[PDB]
This record gives C-alpha cells, sequence and structure tokens, in this order.
RNA sequence: UGCCUGGCGGCCGUAGCGCGGUGGUCCCACCUGACCCCAUGCCGAACUCAGAAGUGAAACGCCGUAGCGCCGAUGGUAGUGUGGGGUCUCCCCAUGCGAGAGUAGGGAACUGCCAGGCAU
RNA sequence: GCUCAACGGAUAAAAGGUACUCCGGGGAUAACAGGCUGAUACCGCCCAAGAGUUCAUAUCGACGGCGGUGUUUGGCACCUCGAUGUCGGCUCAUCACAUCCUGGGGCUGAAGUAGGUCCCAAGGGUAUGGCUGUUCGCCAUUUAAAGUGGUACGCGAGCUG
RNA sequence: UCCUCCUAAAGAGUAACGGAGGAGCACGAAGGUUGGCUAAUCCUGGUCGGACAUCAGGAGGUUAGUGCAAUGGCAUAAGCC
RNA sequence: CCGACUUACCAACCCGAUGCAAACUGCGAAUACCGGAGAAUGUUAUCACGGGAGACACACGGCGGGUGCUAACGUCCGUCGUGAAGAGGGAAACAACCCAGACCGCCAGCUAAGGUCCCAAAGUCAUGGUUAAGUGGGAAACGAUGUGGGAAGGCCCAGACAGCCAGGAUGUUGGCUUAGAAGCAGCCAUCAUUUAAAGAAAGCGUAAUAGCUCACUGGUCGAGUCGGCCUGCGCGGAAGA
C-alpha cells in the first residue's frame, strides 16, 4: 500500500515511583517519629535509638542527631542516634 | 557468522563508543592486527576479513579472532514510520575503540602474516596497523 | 649496561604529564628497597630506540639523575594505546 | 587582611545560575565595576569559582 | 608482676583458610552411666540428668611457616566540575578533583573487664 | 451492593451510514508540489578469491569496504486548508552531462569488417505507427542515433479532459 | 487501573505506540509467641535403584529457600519444624 | 563371584591466559543533593497569608541519553543558555550561534566578539617557518620518488648507489606429477661442483624446448648513496541541472 501499517509494542506498563531512599542524612537533628529512610528490605539495619518498621522504615525513637556507621562482622550499615 | 548462542536479552540500547581500547597488546599469537579507529564491526565484516586471513597463509599457522559480536543492531523495514516500538534484530556488531587488537597470527614468518593482514585490512571499515608481540 | 640521562620532574599530574609528553619526554618512577620513591622525567626518542632490544627489559639499567648513579631494573612498561610511544616506566632499584 | 581589589572583566548574561550568584556574592554589577573584599579563603574561593571572568589586584 | 585457662565485649579478614608442631596441675574438651528432672517425628547423636575411670585423639587454645585469602602505596592512566577550542558519532587545552586494575611492599592480629591455676 | 476495568468513575439505561450533505475551525494534522535527511535506489571508487584454455585486473568480478548525486521507494511534518488545480496528451521549450549519434583518443582475448571497455568532448542532431486513458511496456517498420535526468514528476490566467 | 526492573545522567522525581515481566489473590494458618533446626550442588560407598528416590560420610558454604513477577532483603534468619 | 588395563574419540567441572553488558557488581569518582558552623556581599533576595492574573501548542544550541540510520530544522526526556518577551556589534544576508542586556541627549573617550590591501573603520606591522595546490575558499577509503622537519639504520676512497663492458657456469632436463613440466603450471627438496660470481632461479617468453633479462660477480667511473619509521603542509580520488 501507501503506507505500510506497523505493530504495537507490549512493553508499556511501569509501577509509580515508590520515593524511597534516605530522608535524613549524617548530622540531621530529628524529632522523636521522624523518618530517617525508606525501604525495601534492610539495607539500612536499626542501631541505638532507632526503630524498624513493617516495611522496613528506619524512624526515630528520640530526639537528637543521626549518625551512620558499619558495626558487625557482616560490615553492615545501622543507622543510630546520638540523644542531644 | 559469530553470534552469541544465547543471550539474556534480544535487544539492547544505541549507547555511545566512547573511551580507549582494553587487550591493546598481543597475547596470544606472534603478530596482531590493531584498530586505530573507532567503530562498529559486523560479523560479516570481521568473517569476510577472516576468510581472507587464513587463506592468505594458505591455512598454515594458527588464526585467533579477538573480538566478538556481542552488541545487536535492529533496523526497521523499508517504508514503515516512526515508533510502534523498536525494530527488530538484523545484524550484531562488535564496538572497537582505538588500539585494539582484532586478529592475532602465529606459526608464519613475518613477511607472510604483514601481507595478511594488509588482504585482511581490506576488509575491515576502521584504520588498522600491524603490531608484534612484545616482553612487557 | 644502558646508560639512561633521567632528570628529576619538577611538577606532576595529569596536565603535567600531557605537557611532557608533547614536549617529547616521558615520566617515569623508581621505586624498591627503602629510599622514598623518586620521579623522574627522560627522553621519549632515545628510550624507544634503546627498548627496541629484548635484552633491554632483563639486564641491569643505568639511570643517571643529578649526576648520581642509581642501579634499577625495568619493571613494567605504559604503552600508547596505538602509537609506538612510552605513556610510563616503572623501574625497581636494584 | 591583605584587601584585595576585584574588577569584572566580562558579561553575565548567559552565565550559570551558580555563576550569578557568585557575582552577586561578590558585589560585582558590571562590566568594569571594582569592589573592596577582604583576603579571606571564603573570598579567595568566590574568585576561584568565577575566575574566567574576573581579575584580581594586589 | 610473668605465664596458662575460662567467660563477656571492643574490632570486623594485616584478624580468615591451609600446612607442621605443641597442652592436661587447674581449666577446657572428649569421656562414664541414666528408673529418674528433661528429650528424640526413632535414637541419652543433640538436649537432659548422675558422675570423674581414662584421654588430650578429635575439637579448642598456643607456637612456627606465605600455598592462598586479605590489606596496599608512589607514579601513570581512565573519568570528570568550570572556562575555552578542534578535523565535533569523538577528542584537545587551562585549572580543580582524581579512580579501578596492577606493581613494590605489608601480613600468621591487636586490645578491654572479670574469674581461676602455676610462678615470683 | 459497581470488570463503574475507558479503573478521579458523564446517564440507571445507547450502535452505524452519508459520494445528498452542512457549519465552525486548523497547514496545530494527512493527500500534490517545495523543504530537511539519504536507510533504500542509482552512479563511482577500494581490496582481489575466482571466470576468462594458461593469465586476478582485455572483459567480468565473490566475501567485504569508502564516497558522490538528489535520482527511486521512503523517513519527517517546516510552508500553503480566508485554495499552491491533481495523471497522460498537444504547443512551446530550456538546462545539466552520468554521451544515444556524429568528433578526438588509450587498452583489447584489436587480422580486416564489426565490436568491447575506459578517457575527452554538450556544437548540432536525436522516429513513425498498432494496442491501452496511460507515462511506461510489448509489437511492426525505420534511423547515424531513436540518450539519461532537472526545470511545481517544466508548461490547464496556453489547449485537451 | 496497580506492582518490579531498565531507560533515569551515584538524593527525590523524570517522557516515548522505549526494553522486559507480573497483579485483580492466598492463609485461622501460611498469623502471634516460645523452643529447636540450617541449604543448592557434587564426590565416595550402599537391595530392588538406574544420571537422578530413601541411607552413611566427605567436599562446599547459601551458588538454596521465600504461597505467587521482579528488585532490595534475610543466619540474631524474614528460610524449616 | 567382585576384576585389571589400553588406544590418535567425545569430553563436563576445574586451572591459566583473553574480551563484552541498560535490565552484571567482590570496586568506584567528579558533580549534584541534604544538614551544621563562619565571614563578606546582596534594595528580604526567604517563608506564610491574602487580592488579581496569565499560562498548561514551545523553538533552537550545548551537555547526558532513549527511539531513528549516533539520518532529519525528526521524535521523546534531563539540565543549562538563548529566542519567545531582547534591541545593539560579529557570523556576507541569517528569532535560538559568539560578544553583549537599549532611561534620555552629545559631531566625547576605552574596549568585547570579530577584525585592520580596496569595497569598508583600522598593520600593504615586526620576527621565524611552511604551502605552489588559488590549497586557503566543500567531501572518504585508497593511491603517489610532491615538499619541510626529527630520531635512528645499512654500505662507502679496502672504491659505495647509477649507468657501461664481461661473465652469469658444470650434477641438471633435481625428482614427483603431467600429453610436456627442460631454472620459471603445480608438489617435495632446495644439495653438490668449478668459481670472481651464479638461485635446483626473481621475471619475460615457449605447446615443451629455444631465446631475453635479474640476483650475483670482475673491470670502467671516482663521491656520497639506499630503504624503512615518525611528523607538518600539499596532490589525485572529486560528475547536475
Ligand atoms: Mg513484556
Ligand atoms: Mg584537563
Ligand atoms: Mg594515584
Ligand atoms: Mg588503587
Ligand atoms: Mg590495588
Ligand atoms: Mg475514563
Ligand atoms: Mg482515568
Ligand atoms: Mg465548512
Ligand atoms: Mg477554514
Ligand atoms: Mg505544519
Ligand atoms: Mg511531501
Ligand atoms: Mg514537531
Ligand atoms: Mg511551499
Ligand atoms: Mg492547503
Ligand atoms: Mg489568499
Ligand atoms: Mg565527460
Ligand atoms: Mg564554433
Ligand atoms: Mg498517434
Ligand atoms: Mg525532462
Ligand atoms: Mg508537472
Ligand atoms: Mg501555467
Ligand atoms: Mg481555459
Ligand atoms: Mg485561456
Ligand atoms: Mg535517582
Ligand atoms: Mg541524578
Ligand atoms: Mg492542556
Ligand atoms: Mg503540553
Ligand atoms: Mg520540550
Ligand atoms: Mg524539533
Ligand atoms: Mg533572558
Ligand atoms: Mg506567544
Ligand atoms: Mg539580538
Ligand atoms: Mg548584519
Ligand atoms: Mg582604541
Ligand atoms: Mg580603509
Ligand atoms: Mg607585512
Ligand atoms: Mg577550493
Ligand atoms: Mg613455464
Ligand atoms: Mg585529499
Amino acid at each position: 500500500a501507501h503506507k505500510k501499517a506497523g505493530g504495537s509494542t507490549r512493553n508499556g506498563r511501569d509501577s509509580e515511583a515508590k520515593r524511597l531512599g534516605v530522608k535524613r542524612f549524617g548530622g540531621e537533628s530529628v524529632l522523636a517519629g521522624s523518618i530517617i529512610v525508606r525501604q525495601r528490605g534492610t539495607k539500612f539495619h536499626a542501631g541505638a535509638n532507632v526503630g524498624c518498621g513493617r516495611d522496613h522504615t528506619l524512624f526515630a525513637k528520640a530526639d537528637g542527631k543521626v549518625k551512620f556507621e558499619v558495626k558487625g562482622p557482616k560490615n553492615r550499615k545501622f543507622i543510630s542516634i546520638e540523644a542531644e | 557468522m559469530l553470534q552469541p548462542k544465547r543471550t539474556k536479552f534480544r535487544k539492547m540500547h544505541k549507547g555511545r563508543n566512547r573511551g580507549l581500547a582494553q587487550g591493546t597488546d598481543v597475547s596470544f599469537g606472534s603478530f596482531g592486527l590493531k584498530a586505530v579507529g573507532r567503530g562498529r564491526l559486523t560479523a560479516r565484516q570481521i568473517e569476510a576479513a577472516r576468510r581472507a586471513m587464513t587463506r592468505a597463509v594458505k591455512r598454515q599457522g594458527k588464526i585467533w579472532i579477538r573480538v566478538f559480536p556481542d552488541k545487536p543492531i535492529t533496523e526497521k523495514p523499508l517504508a514503515v514510520r516512526m515508533g510502534k516500538g523498536k525494530g527488530n534484530v538484523e545484524y550484531w556488531v562488535a564496538l572497537i575503540q582505538p588500539g585494539k587488537v582484532l586478529y592475532e597470527m602465529d606459526g608464519v614468518p613475518e613477511e607472510l602474516a604483514r601481507e595478511a593482514f594488509k588482504l585482511a585490512a581490506a576488509k575491515l571499515p576502521i584504520k588498522t596497523t600491524f603490531v608484534t608481540k612484545t616482553v612487557m | 649496561m644502558f646508560t639512561i640521562n633521567a632528570e628529576v620532574r619538577k611538577e606532576q599530574g595529569k596536565g603535567a604529564s600531557r605537557r611532557l609528553r608533547a614536549a617529547n619526554k616521558f615520566p617515569a618512577i623508581i621505586y624498591g628497597g627503602k629510599e622514598a620513591p623518586l620521579a623522574i622525567e627522560l627522553d621519549h626518542d632515545k628510550v624507544m630506540n634503546m627498548q627496541a632490544k629484548a635484552e633491554f627489559y632483563s639486564e641491569v639499567l643505568t639511570i643517571v639523575v643529578d649526576g648520581k648513579e642509581i642501579k634499577v631494573k625495568a619493571q613494567d612498561v605504559q604503552r600508547h594505546p596505538y602509537k609506538p610511544k612510552l605513556q610510563h616506566i616503572d623501574f625497581v632499584r636494584a | 587582611a591583605k584587601t584585595i581589589k576585584i574588577t569584572q572583566t566580562r558579561s553575565a548574561i548567559g552565565r550559570l545560575p551558580k555563576h550569578k550568584a557568585t557575582l552577586l556574592g561578590l558585589g560585582l554589577r558590571r562590566i568594569g565595576h571594582t569592589v573592596e573584599r577582604e583576603d579571606t579563603p571564603a573570598i579567595r574561593g568566590m574568585i576561584n569559582a568565577v575566575s574566567f571572568m574576573v581579575k584580581v589586584e594586589e
């Protein structure tokens, strides 16, 4: 014909971005309950004064200053808080 | 016709051919064909060069292919408009950076190996040069 | 047996090394033993003809810096990817 | 307190937003304008950022 | 105060593997027996109980040794922010930052509290 | 209690034709032509396995590579939808040269006749009919030859339809 | 409409009729807690029995597993009883 | 009754040496982002609330990409600049490129990009070099004793590179193959001899011979010569209305 009709793709789908990542970095002063990192799995583990939610959201269990550190035999990344 | 037996995915992004090469030394044979320019070597191009180069030396010595076509290239058919998904895989190519050794040769005299690589480089789009093995 | 006249580098880095190679010298280092490593520069063409020999890379070389003798070995060589040039040379003392 | 003199030698029409803010933090308003600024590492960093378009006399 | 041993940490491979040797006073481990407390999808293997005949074999601790693991410069290279150029699919120059790999080397952990045994 | 899944869900409840058409708009958006590009196409060149009795390059030329032109099929949607009339024919042309004839030349697997293939050359010249709306094409018979392409696939305020 | 990865340029976000896959559930245990336990694969030996069933030892160390895609995570297991 | 070997076959796992990856990571930047502190600068440039909007067709250029042909003044994103909504100077003419942001007037001066022989303002400026192609002032693979520069190499008054004179010989027509293969279709060998030298021959030629040169050598001449490597600027490749 004058023009050749094309096909169709089968890859159009994608899901919404979940806004994961670190919310407060090292040195941030946070209130109790502040979300530090939103995660899939425990890439960062909960240290002192830090709690882990059902979806592994790390949140502050006290007022203070955020600190990242590496601890344990496995060199895992822990998030703790110095109470200030 | 060099081509991967199976691939994890059948199509790949266009990408960019930047940087210098890895594998710039004659590691297997005694002589080598080294790419001076950059570009794409199709499997047909590589195989045509291999036929001339192996036939030049009267099937003597040993011939090494140092490059492999692992990047699939898609082409839209004639007279189809833009869009409607990505095109179909037509052929495969290897990306070539300046300095990469494309072919190696051993077991033959240097004057014969030089002549064989001349005929072989006549089939390649990229500028080449003749190199020999060195002790590092 | 090979005598290499080399002068210690005044400045180092990417810009300095590229300027040096444009001026037809190339950087090299001498490390080993207990003395701190010494960064030298030396003439490209003289050493390019010298290293065309196979015995250059095995036998003991001589490097003259500030009129003082250092006994070295050609530990490694970095060549230009396609041009017949030397980017850098690693030398080991004794 | 080397108290150096900063002059602007080039225009700020199509410069990056960061470079425009650096000129404003240095206090330069037009080509040929000259200002008095105290010699601090903080000020020397500003001069280094926009060195392609300012000159320093001291 | 010196050595040996046990427990709880710091630390997270320079600390872990391998190879060789070495220890039973105390300790540790193997070990003896088991209606029983307690336990096995069965099984006193493990867990548990009652004990101390034997033994340091395994294990565990210690000592030595690079066949590995690991750590690792200097220099160079790749990349790159800013500004400027070219022959602009890619590069180059000024300046700032500067890897990865590799090399020379390093390397058979160091350390804190308490408890016990030997010796002074 | 909703494949209200057209999933921020028009109504509880709904498919088509229009060349008999009509209005408001858009070159925001297609068909012709121009424009950009040049995958494809055409032309040229690079390397020579081989065909050519033998002999790669008289003549061809595999597998491959690099360009040119704007010239086919395309890609895009930049211009025109308060209109740029769209094929073929007739009349009248004009340019380019990648030359169909005539002119000059090199090589030939050029004995002569007659060719083949390149190089130079655009001064002039370069069919009539049968059949189809045809351009083409096939066919008949000529010719020294019945060239290729651009000119809005030249030319409808010049004709035809 | 929703989920996972890439494009996405090391914070977030980021388009195309871009490249690939899934969901419209399931489970009163497959949830809570306490206690306990640790794979894939290969070698050697062993009745039917063999490449590959159950068993013993060794190597190996998560190369397994997760009710269902993909990514991240998981031994203090989030895996098994 | 369980066995013990072997060969030029296939050969997984493993080892050593090599590359490749948007949907690979035992590594890993520059930047960007978040936060804390300090100075200087900035007409609060920041946030909040309220009155009024417009706008939700973007375009090109740089950089990072997807798609397309790393085709398009193509298309789709990120980011910056410009145009939109921006005059002026430059790029011949040329919204988006380079320089630079027009409050008004002046027959004042200095500069930016870009330029200075004439059109047309300003160097027929100074020093050193290169090109001969009007290259400059379109285009590749590829080709060539163009020409400049650099580092090294071979030979040479014991006579070197040309050229000229003379030889270039005996096993031998090496064997195999082939209708023939006589140095020279093709295979294996490529050795001996007299030599000053000479190849079981580099090429032309023959149906096979024959014949003609070359390698190599002696003489003649009597001073430099030959071939690669790197590199600057040129040359051909290069045909449209
Ligand atoms: Mg799919
Ligand atoms: Mg730089
Ligand atoms: Mg470094
Ligand atoms: Mg490093
Ligand atoms: Mg390293
Ligand atoms: Mg809807
Ligand atoms: Mg909707
Ligand atoms: Mg109407
Ligand atoms: Mg209208
Ligand atoms: Mg339009
Ligand atoms: Mg059109
Ligand atoms: Mg558009
Ligand atoms: Mg128009
Ligand atoms: Mg119209
Ligand atoms: Mg009108
Ligand atoms: Mg012509
Ligand atoms: Mg005339
Ligand atoms: Mg008629
Ligand atoms: Mg015409
Ligand atoms: Mg027309
Ligand atoms: Mg008309
Ligand atoms: Mg009329
Ligand atoms: Mg009329
Ligand atoms: Mg991100
Ligand atoms: Mg980012
Ligand atoms: Mg809208
Ligand atoms: Mg829009
Ligand atoms: Mg846009
Ligand atoms: Mg556009
Ligand atoms: Mg603006
Ligand atoms: Mg507007
Ligand atoms: Mg303007
Ligand atoms: Mg103008
Ligand atoms: Mg002036
Ligand atoms: Mg004048
Ligand atoms: Mg002058
Ligand atoms: Mg010209
Ligand atoms: Mg013959
Ligand atoms: Mg040229």
